[PDB]
């Protein structure tokens, strides 16, 4: 319409508005953006890597003042659609992420209420890093965190905060190798620094148990119960050897594969 | 009134003439001294067959540029800026020792810039550069891999570097659980190169790290020893048996497997032997 | 008098006040009608270790724009322009489950401008997308997998998806030698 | 060179050249592209995945009548080297790709003659599918 | 410094200097380029792949005769330092190359002296086709 096209023109006039320039008003004060993860998708679990990939959509929430307007001057509009890379936006990024990709991955519209309020759901893939515990493989429990920051402001300039104490699993598919058990989401201060922090999202998820069960574990066992089978075999059959090296030799293999599959840390067996 | 406006105002101001390619210096026999610092994020691979160092790192700059000063009395009491790092002068600080990866930092995160003309800039940064690797004892191996960081096409009279802190920052380290880093120290060089006639001077960290043991350990150590311990059976088994070959045979080529392993994890360089590669060796010679 | 100077002159007027940011319509209450279709140029991949697809498609979509609109008459009988995509709005349609790739389109072709305001818009794309694998019986084994396209920011009461077509188009189908389309049809949700 | 300088202003003046029209006038005629692939290197031919990896250069050449000048005007200048981004080019790009990457990888300089004759070399490194033979 | 800012202006200014053209003063005239080669470190040798990767600094050197400026009238400046991306490069790069990167990785600053002369010096990860005898 001829109403939005002004409107959006008047908005977005580089002349009145510095996308460069936070929205900060009454002073010294701060952005205040409210985060929220949505996982959408749990990709997978890279052990050997020690990688995790999350389809999740970014919900971020803040007001600017300069993106106001008066619902009558425009036809009664009361919200519209601005493209993101044209506007001020709080830069959160995944801080641990692997592979160095920082940012969103689409960068969709931003929705701006009249008074100004800002809603902002970008969709993302992130491969974060975390730490595998290898101990109870493959009845294990993984604990993988995700730390969202901003990588241009500090706490001077604006304050992350979380939207709910969990994260959504409105919209989910469920894995099918490892299933969701705890997703809280935690506001962290640093008591010695206030200039840092960063809203950090744990994911408690669990392996099930059945493939590698039937993979691995029922061969090991068959092979380790003809460990002792060489003590009653009888001398002059001429077959002990090869009986007890073969069972050495699977064992040995066994081990070797399994090294393959768990990641190449040293601080548990 | 508004903190954005006067914002406004202070950027209007700071880049009407302001020349991004020209060194920031009021006069053209001042240097440009940069505190140069490195902070590890985590350590992602010490790939030992490429003898590449794979590291997540803040490189933190800092400098002043003469030009970008105001006075915070006139602008709302703004006494700092995040500005686009792309809209201003830096310094070009490059790996020297880069091998498969980029010579300069490519994210170009906002700057940090004081109305006293102070400049701030910690960008992130993957750097995979080239080391020597000695595997003479691994798995109980220490490693020693360099990174010479220096300015590219400026030397010591035009940029000179200045060590923000000897020590690598490990803050914010990420645990590996694969290597531990004994010492990370930075030292400050300066030498001249055929291809100029001036001084470039730049900082190298070295990176002093420790395997943890454990994993190849139990991998290939153990069961090294275990086939080891067979060499000497077939002397003893009776020639009745018909077995004797077997058992040889074995051996043999376990530890010619084993020896395999071995040569697919270490570099293939020639001027040191690991001692497992020895031992593996001459055993299967005997 | 020639057909450039015409195109020239159609091409100014069109784009003389121009919003791209601006949803197409004259009347706020109007929806946007995207005619949307897929055509697969290939399969390329069936990751079942890694529960990915990755096919080679051509994303088919046609809309009206209110603005792009003229009279032949006055241009010498142009009837249709080929202009580049980034310069005419766009529907944000962006593909859910995506897993490996990109969420919306990024090639980014030309768009064919009619002179009733119809716009249709047929860019490559390159989509990795998640599928749920069943190896019950594999090697005899038939899968399932899905493809989710939506507008991302814009809800059914500016923004509706027709389907162009039931079946997916495989008139220009590269076949693979290992997987057979046994049916492929997409569904309004 | 100055006059070369003059010449490059002279034929891509926005006023007088527009690269999203195409260089059809008197109606809708046909703009004849000529073809040519000259096959750098064959890089690789993947059976498992039946891709194959070439280095070649898609010489193409057309007659833009827009891009004509005098040469006695211009120091008998009768060839000059334009930017392949600021003419209109013929979108020509390999169809049966795999990977997905249609276009060329360089988009060189464009060699544009006093008549109007376009020739251009744009080099490119494709991943195009092929039916692998195994028997 | 105010004059060095000035003195890059002037010489970099789109309305007087088109990166785009050859620095030749007359249309016959050639522009020398001068190659060297430093190895900094030789990476890898790949038999299999048969590819060579190594770590150069290919210094290139020539004259534009637009880049010159008298000292006198810029406080006695001799040389200054330019990006490599805004002025007029020879396009110098590895023909032969195994990985489709032609160009150097940096584009590092480019020195320029008053007279015209260009000194630049950019690093590079090559990486070259060889045949490799494994007899
Ligand atoms: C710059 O510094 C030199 C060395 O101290 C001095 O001779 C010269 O006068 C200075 N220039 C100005 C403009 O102050
Ligand atoms: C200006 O702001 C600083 C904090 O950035 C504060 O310490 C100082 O008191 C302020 N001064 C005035 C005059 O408001
Ligand atoms: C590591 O190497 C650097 C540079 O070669 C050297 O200065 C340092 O002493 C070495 N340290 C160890 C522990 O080898
Ligand atoms: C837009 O459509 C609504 C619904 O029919 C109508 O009430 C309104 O008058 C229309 N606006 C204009 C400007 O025609
Ligand atoms: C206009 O062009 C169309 C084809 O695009 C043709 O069918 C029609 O006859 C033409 N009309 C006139 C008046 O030239
Ligand atoms: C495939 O899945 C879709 C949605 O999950 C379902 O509507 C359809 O019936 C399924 N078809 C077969 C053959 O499984
Ligand atoms: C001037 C110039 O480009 O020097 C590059 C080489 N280096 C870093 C050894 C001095
Ligand atoms: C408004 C907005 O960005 O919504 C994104 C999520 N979606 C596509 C499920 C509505």
């Amino acid at each position: 319409t001829d109403t939005e096209e002004r409107l959006v023109e008047h908005l977005l006039d580089p002349s009145r508005y510095n996308k460069l320039i936070r929205p900060a008003t009454n002073g010294s004060e701060l952005v205040t953006v409210q985060l929220m993860v949505s996982l959408a998708q749990l990709i997978s679990v890279h052990e050997r890597e020690q990688i995790m990939t999350t389809n999740v959509w970014l919900t971020q929430e803040w007001e600017d003042y300069r993106l106001t307007w008066k619902p009558e001057e425009f036809d009664n509009m009361k919200k519209v659609r601005l493209p993101s890379k044209h506007i001020w936006l709080p830069d959160v990024v995944l801080y641990n992420n692997a592979d160095g990709m920082y940012e969103v991955s689409f960068y969709s519209n931003a929705v701006v209420s009249y008074d100004g309020s800002i809603f902002w759901l970008p969709p993302a893939i992130y491969k974060s890093a975390c730490k595998i515990e290898v101990k109870h493989f493959p009845f294990d429990q993984q604990n993988c965190t995700m730390k969202f920051r901003s990588w241009t402001y500090d706490r001077t300039e604006i304050d992350l905060v979380l939207k709910s104490e969990v994260a959504s699993l409105d919209d989910f598919t469920p894995s099918g190798e490892w299933d969701i058990v705890a997703l809280p989401g935690r506001r962290n201060e640093n008591p010695d620094d206030s200039t840092y922090v960063d809203i950090t999202y744990d994911f408690i998820i669990r392996r099930k148990p059945l493939f590698y069960t039937i993979n691995l574990i029922i061969p090991c066992v068959l092979i380790t119960s003809l460990a002792i089978l060489v003590f009653y075999l009888p001398s002059d059959c001429g077959e002990k050897m090869t009986l007890c090296i073969s069972v050495l030799l699977a064992l040995t293999v066994f081990l070797l594969l399994i090294s393959k599959i768990v990641p190449p840390t040293s601080l548990d067996v | 009134e508004t903190r954005a406006h006067a914002e406004e105002r202070l950027l209007k101001k700071l880049f009407s003439g302001y020349n991004k390619w020209s060194r920031p210096v009021a006069n053209i026999s001042d240097v440009v001294l940069v505190r140069f610092g490195l902070s590890i994020a985590q350590l992602i691979d010490v790939d030992e067959k490429n003898q590449m160092m794979t590291t997540n790192v803040w490189v933190k700059q800092e400098w002043h540029d003469y030009k970008l000063r105001w006075d915070p009395a006139d602008y709302e009491n703004v006494t700092s800026i995040r500005i686009p790092s792309e809209l201003i002068w830096r310094p070009d600080i490059v790996l020297y020792n880069n091998a498969d990866g980029d010579f300069a930092v490519t994210h170009l995160t906002k700057a940090h810039l004081f109305h006293d003309g102070r400049v701030q800039w910690t960008p992130p940064a993957i750097y995979k550069s080239s080391c020597s690797i000695d595997v003479t004892f691994f798995p109980f191996d220490q490693q020693n891999c360099t990174m010479k960081f220096g300015s590219w096409t400026y030397d010591k009279a035009k940029i000179d570097l200045v060590n923000m802190h000897s020590r690598v920052d490990q803050l914010d380290f990420w645990e590996s659980g694969e290597w531990v880093i004994v010492d990370a120290v930075g030292t400050y060089n300066t030498r001249k190169y055929e291809c100029c006639a001036e001084i470039y001077p730049d900082i190298t960290y070295a990176f002093v790290i420790r395997r943890l043991p454990l994993f190849y350990t139990i991998n290939l150590i153990i069961p090294c020893l275990l086939i080891s311990c067979l060499t000497v059976l077939v002397f003893y088994l009776p020639s009745e048996c018909g077995e004797k070959i077997t058992l040889c045979i074995s051996v043999l080529l376990s530890l010619t497997v084993f020896l395999l392993l071995i040569t697919e994890i270490i570099p293939s360089t020639s001027l040191v032997i690991p001692l497992i590669g020895e031992y593996l060796l001459f055993t299967m010679i005997f």
